[PDB]
DNA sequence: CCGAGATCAGACGATATCGGGCACTTTCAGGGTGGTATGGCCGTAGGCGAGCACAAGGCTGACTTTTCCTCCCCTTGTGCTGCCTTCTGGGGGGGGCCCAGCTCCTCCCCATGCCAGGGTCTTTTCCCCCAGGCAGGAAAACAAG
DNA sequence: CTTGTTTTCCTGCCTGGGGGAAAAGACCCTGGCATGGGGAGGAGCTGGGCCCCCCCCAGAAGGCAGCACAAGGGGAGGAAAAGTCAGCCTTGTGCTCGCCTACGGCCATACCACCCTGAAAGTGCCCGATATCGTCTGATCTCGG
């Protein structure tokens, strides 16, 4: 049989890629979709200036990318390695997004 | 000898009004007005950054409405734009 | 309002037009403070004070008391969603916590 | 761009984006809670751009009003200007 | 033999106690010989006002009580009803007062 | 109150701290992680309003200095004057 | 030092003691703006801006780079203690996040 | 017709980069980066200084109240530095 | 399901302390007038934001295997709780004292305001060097015998 | 413990695109001069923070019994992960249009500044009346049998 890498080793390696790196992983069209389709229950035909759209997309991705540092934080406190919408629950009601 | 300001003279006029039946302490009301005091600040503060940001040197009522939008949450945002939208409405005219 | 008097009255507020109108100038906000900024200002604060003044005497009155302490103020702050939540990193001496117990705490 | 546009932040975006923060496991229903979570935040900072939008007198929402609504909050983000 | 609570009863009954009331649960002048303690490596000879040192008690006690509040969800979490170092750690961590 | 007054914070009293924090159970360490706690939450109050009561050119401190030090952090104080 | 001259190299600062002083005029801090008061404010941000330019600096010949992008900046400012502290509700555009695994998510024996 | 001018701390900044680190360039997004680095100091600095002002009822801002923001803002051994050269800047240009 | 025993809850006598109301004042808000400067309105322009073909190909969605991680149950001993007794020290009252924080009067050095002038900072060109891409080679972990 | 198998780092070559220097200008910082005004300083008053003493009894400290919960260990299953394979929709390029934001010019009316007066509110004094303490039962919760 071929060869077959064992669970949790392509986890780690990408870990150690996409901490080395900068680029944004969300890709952009989605999000901004995304951006627009929020803004329009705000206010109807609302125009974003790209750079706003880039802003929102940064914001986003540095706040997802924090959460998941609590989230795991959590996850190793409970004794465990995977993470479940408790954790991410717990995580954001002490940082203090949901009281 | 000097004398200090604050808002006693007008949050016991508005409980008298809301509820004229209960009282209020000394201690509470220190609170309700360190209470007055932070928000007018609030307000104040975001209603400059506002002006500066659209390069205006005049805080007229609609930085002071747009502050209350960005500062309160959504039915007490409500509520106070109207509030505010109601007296300016009267005193002007 | 065409008749000329107070500033608060002209507007038909409790709260002080001429002296929040003072603090706007004198506090360097800005350059220039318009007219109805102040009487905004003043109608803000007075509904935002009617709004925890009338929650804080609904506490009193559910406790048999005829007078607001600062528990009856934290009582209405941390009760009401919308105002927890403007006050969320406000600390009121005296005022104690809501009473919560979680319910794994508890016997079976 | 009116109707389910959440689910474009993909299973595999979520992924990297967790991967990027050293989560090595990921349960399945993650990916419905962290939607959920980037569709308040967006819907909490978009709501302060566009009221900034509207008492400039303007139509487009500009860098700058997402720079000063992401600085409200208190997530400052230099890159953009201000 | 006498009578006897079983445990758990009392710590509740202690929870509910406490929930319910506003008084001070430090003493004050172990508090005070404390602030007056802490000052000195700032600033010596320094004169303390009883507004000032009664301010500090009202804000550290609900500094620790929020904190408290915050160990014991991290202490439910890991499927516990003791609250643990590790607990005030980890929510210290993620609150951001030790990142 | 030259040395050593962090043991005035009493094990009853930080006993009593978690009680109103909705605590149950307690292990034997709290008290000493407590007490560091306190201690490195009031280093930072009581530099911030002596650095206040120094600038006013004051040897007293005053309630204003420990609320503007509080608010500065954050944890804006109600009662205390302001 | 006396001298007729700008007010930057009167004080020996790269910084516009100037525009400083114009910024802090027209910002609507004080009715009255000192003279020392931008003279302190262009050193203190003279000499921030050259401790994060000298730590990202090293970051950059830590990557064999000749020149400075965000990740440098992030690299320094995250990895100094004292910096992280002053800028930890920042976020850098295009920094990325400090690489970092849990002792728990490795391989054991 | 002509367009309006922008300023930036672009000028100093890479002043400042050539004196430290010499043969190190600095790309766009890193000097747009540094330029909002210090505005925001800047802001955080004199709003403190103008809060610290007016809490003693002060008409002017000075270097006194530069150097109690700057005790008030930053971590130690950064406020040590900091003030120790924002004190230094004052005395030469005074002398 | 049964009976004790502790603990909280309600209620009335009462006592002091603190909220609420009345008078003097004093100090700040309001009316009237002058002046100017900021912001509103109209007009112009062009920059940039939106909309549309067209690949192609990298990325995403789905199916299979399976391993290992989460979850549950058991058991032990250890650390936590609960109650009793001792003794200390925190809380309270009363007095004495001296320093420090607030107020007031002088005036004088510092900050401000305005005009003349140039030197420093801004915007546009451009070119050459540093960073990105890519192909081939060596090294390095990783896993199954 | 080796050998085979992928993935990653390294190095040389090619390239392109963007950063650093030069050029013209324009605009704001500086120098000079006159002026008001805030605060630095020297008194004075006195409020309050510090220190001391005496008393008590309320709470903390130590200990003992004992029990229930944290924690380690074993077993089961199910559910993410890793690897293929097919299609789709992102992105890059290019082309087109027109809408909206920013600049310029003009002016008018709204806000600042100043001069006075009066009335609002800030402080002090005083009185009553509500919150609390104390004792007595009444109800409810908890735990053994």
């Amino acid at each position: 049989k071929p060869h077959r890498y064992r669970p949790g080793t392509v986890a780690l390696r990408e870990i150690r890629r996409y901490q080395k790196s900068t680029e944004l992983l969300i890709r952009k069209l989605p999000f901004q979709r995304l951006v627009r389709e929020i803004a329009q229950d705000f206010k109807t035909d609302l125009r974003f200036q790209s750079s706003a759209v880039m802003a929102l997309q940064e914001a986003s991705e540095a706040y997802l990318v924090g959460l998941f540092e609590d989230t795991n934080l959590c996850a190793i406190h409970a004794k465990r390695v995977t993470i479940m919408p408790k954790d991410i629950q717990l995580a954001r009601r002490i940082r203090g997004e949901r009281a | 000898r000097s004398r200090k300001e604050s808002y006693s003279v007008y949050v016991y006029k508005v409980l008298k009004q809301v509820h004229p039946d209960t009282g209020i302490s000394s201690k509470a009301m220190g609170i309700m007005n360190s209470f007055v005091n932070d928000i007018f600040e609030r307000i104040a503060g975001e209603a400059s950054r506002l002006a500066h940001y659209n390069k205006r040197s005049t805080i007229t009522s609609r930085e002071i409405q747009t502050a209350v939008r960005l500062l309160l949450p959504g039915e007490l945002a409500k509520h106070a734009v109207s509030e505010g939208t109601k007296a300016v409405t009267k005193y002007t005219s | 309002r065409a008749k000329a008097k107070s500033r608060s009255s002209r507007a038909g507020l409790q709260f002080p037009v001429g002296r929040v109108h003072r603090l706007l100038r004198k506090g360097n906000y800005a350059e220039r403070v318009g007219a109805g900024a102040p009487v905004y200002m003043a109608a803000v604060l007075e509904y935002l004070t009617a709004e925890i003044l009338e929650l804080a005497g609904n506490a009193a009155r559910d406790n048999k008391k005829t007078r607001i302490i600062p528990r009856h103020l934290q009582l209405a702050i941390r009760n009401d969603e919308e105002l927890n939540k403007l006050l969320g990193k406000v600390t009121i001496a005296q005022g104690g916590v809501l009473p919560n117990i979680q319910a794994v705490l508890l016997p079976k | 761009v009116l109707r389910d546009n959440i689910q474009g932040i993909t299973k595999p975006a979520i992924r990297r984006l967790a991967r990027r923060g050293g989560v090595k496991r990921i349960s399945g229903l993650i990916y419905e809670e962290t939607r959920g979570v980037l569709k308040v935040f967006l819907e909490n900072v978009i709501r302060d751009a566009v009221t900034y939008t509207e008492h400039a007198k303007r139509k487009t929402v500009t860098a700058m009003d997402v720079v000063y609504a992401l600085k409200r909050q208190g997530r400052t983000l230099y890159g953009f200007g201000g």
